[PDB]
RNA sequence: UAUCUGGUUGAUCCUGCCAGUAGUCAUAUGCUUGUCUCAAAGAUUAAGCCAUGCAUGUCUAAGUAUAAGCAAAUACAGUGAAACUGCGAAUGGCUCAUUAAAUCAGUUAUCGUUUAUUUGAUAGUUCCUCUACAUGGUAUAACUGUGGUAAUUCUAGAGCUAAUACAUGCUUAAAAUCUCGACCCUUUGGAAGAGAUGUAUUUAUUAGAUAAAAAAUCAAUGUCUUCGGACUCUUUGAUGAUUCAUAAUAACUUUUCGAAUCGCAUGGCCUUGUGCUGGCGAUGGUUCAUUCAAAUUUCUGCCCUAUCAACUUUCGAUGGUAGGAUAGUGGCCUACCAUGGUUUCAACGGGUAACGGGGAAUAAGGGUUCGAUUCCGGAGAGGGAGCCUGAGAAACGGCUACCA
RNA sequence: GGACUUUUACUUUGAAAAAAUUAGAGUGUUCAAAGCAGGCGUAUUGCUCGAAUAUAUUAGCAUGGAAUAAUAGAAUAGGACG
RNA sequence: ACCCACUCGGCACCUUACGAGAAAUCAAAGUCUUUGGGUUCUGGGGGGAGUAUGGUCGCAAGGCUGAAACUUAAAGGAAUUG
């Protein structure tokens, strides 16, 4: 099929190179899967070796994770909101690697009252001393408490979606934060 | 070639086997085992070239099918089973025991040794990791791994494994003085102590060997195998005890045997 | 090549699992991982505390140094933090007895630690495929006048 | 070379058809009769065995 | 192992080329042909065309036997067609068309990857805060009978039945540590009982230290002294080098593996029960290492041509960022942004009646010429392209399409 | 274990260097081209040698030498040593 | 200005062979079978042929670069003799 060699192309000297041998298969390439957005649909392709790379067609409720806290909350997706390297995938909504999303805050936001106990937004005493131990330190970083109110966090996949069937990733935090919100302000 | 080769042509096999270059047009191939095939013996070769045991290709197969060849401890049934180094095989049918070390001149040499010493065998630890589960093991130069050694063991030494349950028992380290068995190149089959190790940085460390006659070679690290202390060593030496006699003296040690 | 804004791409320019927790403040400021490329070289001090990222870079960055080590003369530096070696030697005919110039064009990888121009005896390692054509990375920079 | 190779094609092509209809008189079916005379040399020979 | 001689040359001397002479592991052809050892052979022109036959199949005690097969243990048990399953068919053999930094040679690299097989290690955790495990379920081939086609290694519908086929499925120690907490009794607080903790995948985070030594600080603040507060031996492997090996925490997964298999023997224990327990192997299985490989890769080297001086970027050309794709690096592809990259040290284009090399002939030395061909490497199976199966194939004694 | 440690060419020695082919050692294949065999005994359950060595001028790696041939350094001292 | 002596740099002349050449002759055509100071260009038997073809510069006349097929045993140069 495709072919990933690198003797199709003009050599170092503005050189054209003559072919000497057919396409091989140690040297193929499969065509990309835009991973959209709805029913899970995950599809098996073998590969050399004997082994499986899950192409994932079609996937939601990713595995999502807090880098501060180091918590990981199997949430859902909303949709892409910005992508480096091409615009035209927010505009499909096709999830790829270091593609900046919108996922949903609830798992996470349930997560805090439990082990904090402190509300953003806005008995049984053996619980208020591990409230009491984790006390002096549940001060957020201001941007993320107040995508809490609107119920929608950013996050960045750092997963292969089509090479393992997954879409995972982390929030963003902190100064990366601060970047990715200047280029939706200013090119979005 | 689409895949793995299965055939050797007599011409390229390798030239310490000593084939006939006629009389057929094809050589043994060993199949994959503990030791590269440029560098082992198959039981075929063993059993009718280099022994005169058998006759025929399919005389010496009569030998391995009758459960007669015991490689390591362990009985064989492949015709090609490559035999290697310090492999310490036996014959429980004539009570003959053999271990397959290097010649002074290159070429793998018959030694028959006792019942004792057919039961340890001698190998040089290639690299020492931890394995899952925080288990440490270590690899020797015949494929063979060791859970739990103790960890004073580091690359490039030699253990003592017996036969039948791995157990490392005592090993030898690597520094000045120790009895060195060269083990490829040039200098193959030649045996000496350890006087200097130049350390290059980017590959292909240098040993220098001074053996018994003082008569200084150098080789690169991968040929060296150490087997003992100065004089003493842990096995039965060959016949010659790797010296290397030049050409001249070797005639002259010749003209002393013809006549009486 | 030279010194320009860090975050000047359409992605964030990071450290790939570096983790600077936003959570508690430290007198040190930024996590920058570095290392260092054996064989005896020194790193240079501006990979220490700089603030470029070059993923590519042997010092704070995800390649080795590993293979030959070369020699040559910087001949052009247009690129985009990559340069073009001159590596001249001479060649034995054997008919003749005698010997001929040769020269052969080398494209390395600069990271943006050293200030390399034209001139600049440089000494480059091998390092692991990193575009079509650039199989080095500049190691050593010794001065070409002064 | 393209012409080179175009005219030793185009010069064996027109002798491998040269070859074929200069046989066309014997496709042994409908259109051919090969003569073959039997001649013995000696009295103590028969044609006919 | 080192010799020359004739044409020109008419009397002489030289430049000069031709002819003679000898070798050929160099081809043809003519004449002639007794003996022994040894042996190349449709390479050159047409990598042009193919009648016919053969060239890849395979069973041990150890996967499946109700052959209405043969021959002598009341479930079978001996030999054994057919067929299902497993494995092999990717090796060998042939040819040299293509191919001019390509192949190839010697030397490096994988801290940049895949690996059936052999060799060595490697699995007390599965359901569960009410259950088939002295053992779950279907389909079918072979076979029986009925048919179609002119024909083929064509097969349809109908009835049977097995697995190491396919699809499900469970036993097994105690201890430890974490979250959640019946809580009570009043604290410098400590507590019943609920869950979780294999492996594989994916993501995020942490440890993975170590140039020699002296105090004042507060916060988390612990065992003990004499509650003044004193305070220690503290665990850390390898490389030249790592975000390495490995481990820990939070989760994720159309949940990967964790034996429903087979042969040869009848051992031991008593509570003497068809109780318990147990030997020697065979085939499978996850991960790691190893072996046989493979894919890419570093430096240097190739014949003739200037009547080829500029070449490469339309249609990736050189670099950067990000993604996709791959077994994996990488303009390999995509989106954007730079304007580079090679060359008189011959780039680029062209020719090769060019596969590269080990090597062959020729001998005073250096050289000249040759290498289709017994070994190594590359490529192709009339021309192109596409792909299934599998560890491995862009396979042609495999398939599909187009062309001839 | 830290460092200053000019950059080369050249030449010696060595390592890693497929077999076959070439040179060559041993060996009466009846001699030889070859082949890697064989030889000696009480020829009654045997004994035993051998299957060497060299050549490869390029490129890469290691080391000895420092003539020959290049290269750099203290002239605004922005030079060295404590 | 002329004479004498020396010197440097020139255009040349005469004798000779220590040498060189096929010879005429040569202080360079020497220091070359006892063959290497540095470096550019050109030639490889005669006709076909400075022809054909392409490129280039020239207003043009032309110039520069420049083959092969085929055929041939010659093509020459130096000195004297009748």
């Amino acid at each position: 099929g495709i072919s990933r060699d690198s003797r199709h192309k003009r050599s170092a000297t503005g050189a054209k190179r003559a072919q000497f041998r057919k396409k091989r298969k140690f040297e193929l390439g499969r065509q990309p899967a835009n991973t959209k957005i709805g029913a899970k649909r995950i599809h098996s392709v073998r590969t050399r070796g004997g082994n499986k790379k899950y192409r994932a067609l079609r996937i939601e409720t990713g595995n999502f994770s807090w880098a501060s806290e180091g918590i990981s909350k199997k949430t859902r997706i909303a949709g892409v909101v910005y992508h480096p390297s091409n615009n035209e995938l927010v505009r499909t909504n096709t999830l790829t690697k270091a593609a900046i999303v919108q996922i949903d805050a609830t798992p996470f936001r349930q997560w805090f009252e439990a082990h904090y106990g402190q509300t953003l937004g806005k008995k049984s005493k053996n619980a208020e001393r591990k409230w009491a131990a984790r006390a002096a330190s549940a001060k957020i970083e201001s941007s993320v408490e107040s995508q809490f109110s609107a119920g929608r966090l950013y996050a960045c996949i750092s997963s292969r979606p089509g090479q393992s069937g997954r879409c995972d990733g982390y929030i963003l935090e902190g100064e990366e934060l601060a970047f990715y919100l200047r280029r939706l302000t200013a090119k979005k | 070639a689409r895949g793995p080769k299965k055939h050797l042509k007599r011409l390229a096999a390798p030239h310490h086997w000593l084939l006939d270059k006629l009389s057929g047009c094809y050589a043994p191939r060993p199949s994959a085992g503990p030791h590269k095939l440029r560098e082992s013996l198959p039981l075929i070769v063993f059993l009718r070239n280099r022994l005169k045991y058998a006759l025929n290709g399919r005389e010496v197969k009569a030998i391995l099918m009758q459960r007669h060849v015991k490689v390591d401890g362990k009985v064989r049934t492949d015709t090609t089973y490559p035999a290697g180094f310090m492999d310490v095989i036996t014959l429980d049918a004539t009570n003959e025991n053999f271990r397959l070390v290097y010649d002074v001149k290159g070429r793998f040499a018959v030694h028959r040794i006792t019942d004792e010493e057919a039961s340890y065998k001698l190998g040089k630890v290639k690299k020492v990791q931890l394995g899952k589960k925080g288990v440490p093991y270590v690899v020797t130069h015949d494929g063979r791994t060791i859970r739990y050694p103790d960890p004073n063991i580091k690359v490039n030494d030699t253990v003592k494994i017996d036969l039948a349950s791995g157990k490392i028992t005592d090993f030898i380290k690597f520094d000045a003085g120790k009895l060195v068995y060269v083990t490829g190149g040039r200098n193959l089959g030649r045996i000496g102590t350890i006087v200097h190790k130049e350390r290059h940085d980017g590959g292909f460390d240098l040993v220098h060997i001074k053996d018994s006659l003082d008569n200084t070679f150098v080789t690169r690290l991968n040929n060296v195998f150490v087997i003992g202390e100065q004089g003493k060593p842990y096995i039965s030496l060959p016949k010659g005890k790797g010296i290397k006699l030049s050409i001249a003296e070797e005639r002259d040690r010749r003209r002393a045997q013809q006549g009486l | 090549s030279t010194e320009l804004t860090v975050q000047s791409e359409r992605a964030f320019q990071k450290q790939p699992h570096i983790f600077n927790n936003p959570k508690v403040k430290t007198s040190k400021r930024t996590k920058r991982w570095y290392k260092n490329a054996g064989l005896g070289f020194k790193t240079p001090k501006t990979a220490i505390e700089g603030s470029y990222i070059d993923k590519k870079c042997p010092f704070t960055g995800l390649v080795s140094i590993r293979g030959k080590i070369l020699t040559g003369t910087v001949v052009s530096t247009k690129m985009h933090r990559t340069i073009v070696i001159r590596r001249a030697y001479l060649h034995y005919i054997p008919k003749y007895n005698r010997y001929e110039k040769r020269h052969k064009n080398v494209p390395v990888h600069v990271s943006p630690a050293f200030r390399v121009q034209v001139g600049d005896i440089v000494t480059v390692g091998q390092c692991r495929p990193i575009s079509k054509t650039v199989r080095f990375n500049v190691v050593k920079v010794s001065a070409a006048a002064g | 070379k393209l012409q080179r190779k175009n005219k030793a094609k185009q010069l064996r092509a027109q002798r491998i058809l040269d070859s074929i209809e200069n046989r066309k008189l014997f496709e042994g079916k409908n259109g051919a009769a090969k003569i073959i005379t039997i001649v013995p040399l000696v009295n103590d020979l028969d044609p006919l065995d």
